[PDB]
């Protein structure tokens, strides 16, 4: 005796956590871009130490 | 306490000191290490050397005179002192050596005893002088891939394939009379230095010199050099700045005056009136610091460097220093604008107002190639006194307020975290 207000509900809890984890994924990408373009060199230096 | 510019084509200008014991006379050139590309960097380090070396400075010693010289991002110079009573002897020997006849200072024997020397001295400056190396790396992260990058000592290997061809060209596309001025300080009157001058001609080259094609752009970013042998942790951080001719000029001086600088080993300086200290000394964070404000012709910058030998507790550091900054956006108040005023006084009123004819050359000359003119001592006091609370808010709210920052480290720099956390304490999430 629930199915037609179940059904509703559901339309509007899937619409809201479909957005929210897209946002997510956007938000995680800008804030991770320094470690991912981050660059590293080697000079070998004197063993005198 | 005057300055006198007069024009033949030839700038001439003049600071008379009747009351001083010494007079130095010299010619500025308006281009540096900003005005040089990756290849030829250095060949201005190595001009400054051969005006220096020993046979043109035993030409000096025999009529008792002595010689200096200085490069900078805009601008070199190339001075002479003498007694008061000897000064158009100095003209005559800035006249011969340099301008008209070089073939004796570009010889080969020369140039190749003055190679290795300027070498031996770059070498050893990036062994051992880390608080002077880290800043010369933040300019080049700041500005990268701009004039405003370059190193103005030039790099090791970038030194090694000069030739003298290349000092030659050098010399033909910014020695120049229209990028030069003639200065002269100490006990020396403004006639006579004119008066000096036209009874020779004096010229050096006609002018055109070279535009150059990129100008100076700010970029966050960092560069971090660990070397864990060393005792100790060097960093500098700063924010974009105000160029040289800026209406925010002074309120950028003034602003870094409010947080200052200090030394732990000195008693006095542990008892100013900075609330920044307040939270370091209860650990002992750091040994010393100092906040600058450079000044060019396109940029500049707004920052601190430190050295500490508290390896574990980096992070607490740069944190506390951060959320002052904060303040001047939010709640800086009228006592520390009026000690900033009168101490930021004190501090270019020694600058200008020093005893060495040599610097006062150096100065004068850098200012009248920009403005055309000197702004006297007196009238930048009323300058300075006229800034208020407001002027202060405006300017951090538009140069600090989560802005961007450009970062540079060497030596135990394990506890210097991400660059993302530091640039979040740029903003308090409290206002």
């Amino acid at each position: 005796p629930e199915h037609d207000e179940r059904k509703r509900l559901g339309l509007k809890t899937v619409i809201i956590l479909s957005s929210l984890y897209l946002l997510s994924i956007w938000v995680k990408k800008f804030k991770w871009a320094g470690i991912k373009t981050r660059k590293f060199v080697f000079n070998p230096p004197k063993p005198r130490k | 306490a005057e300055v006198t510019q007069l024009s033949n084509g030839i700038v001439v200008a003049t600071e008379h000191n009747p009351s001083a014991h010494t007079a130095s006379v010299g010619v500025v050139f308006g281009s540096g290490a900003a005005n040089e590309n990756p290849y030829n960097n250095g060949v201005s380090n190595l001009w400054k050397n051969i005006f220096l070396s020993k046979e043109n400075s035993a030409v000096a010693a025999k009529e008792g005179l002595a010689l200096s010289s200085n490069i900078s991002r805009d601008f070199q110079s190339y001075i002479v002192s003498s007694l008061p009573g000897s000064t158009d002897k100095s003209l005559d020997f800035l006249n011969q050596s340099f301008i008209q006849q070089k073939a004796n200072l570009l010889s080969s024997s020369n140039f190749e005893a003055t190679k290795k020397s300027v070498l031996k001295q770059v070498q050893d400056f990036e062994e051992n002088d880390h608080p002077n190396r880290v800043l010369e790396h933040l300019h080049s992260t700041a500005f990268q891939n701009t004039p405003l990058s370059l190193p103005t000592r030039g790099t090791l290997e970038s030194l090694e394939n000069l030739v003298v061809a290349d000092l030659e060209s050098f010399a033909n596309n910014h020695f120049l009379n229209s990028n030069a001025v003639v200065v002269g300080t100490g006990n020396i009157k403004h006639e006579d230095l004119v008066n000096s001058i036209e009874s020779k001609n004096l010229s050096l080259q006609t002018g055109t010199k070279p535009v150059l094609k990129k100008k100076a752009a700010f970029l966050g970013s960092e560069v971090r050099l660990r070397d864990d042998t060393l005792p100790k942790a060097w960093i500098s951080l700063a924010v974009e700045g105000e160029p040289v001719n800026s209406p925010n000029y002074f309120v950028a001086k003034l602003a870094a005056q409010i947080f200052g600088s200090y030394n732990a080993f000195e008693p006095a300086s542990r008892l100013q009136g900075i609330k920044l200290l307040d939270n370091i000394q209860e650990y002992q964070l750091c040994d010393n610091f100092n906040h600058f404000s450079l000044s060019y012709k396109d940029s500049g910058l707004w920052g601190f460097s430190t050295a500490t030998r508290n390896v574990t507790m980096i992070d607490d550091l740069i944190h506390f220093t951060l959320k002052q900054w904060n303040r001047l956006t939010i709640s800086v108040t009228d006592t520390e604008v009026e000690r900033a005023k009168s101490l930021l006084k004190l501090q270019l009123g020694q600058l200008y107002e020093s005893g060495n004819p040599v610097n006062d050359a150096n100065l004068l000359g850098a200012e009248v190639l920009i403005k055309g003119s000197k702004l006297s001592l007196g009238e930048a006091f009323k300058k300075i006194d006229a800034i208020t609370v407001k002027d202060v808010k405006a300017w951090a709210g538009k140069r600090l307020w989560d802005q961007d920052i450009a970062i540079a480290g060497t030596g135990q720099i394990e506890g210097l975290l991400d660059y993302m956390r530091i640039r979040s304490d740029m903003s308090m999430m409290r206002w």
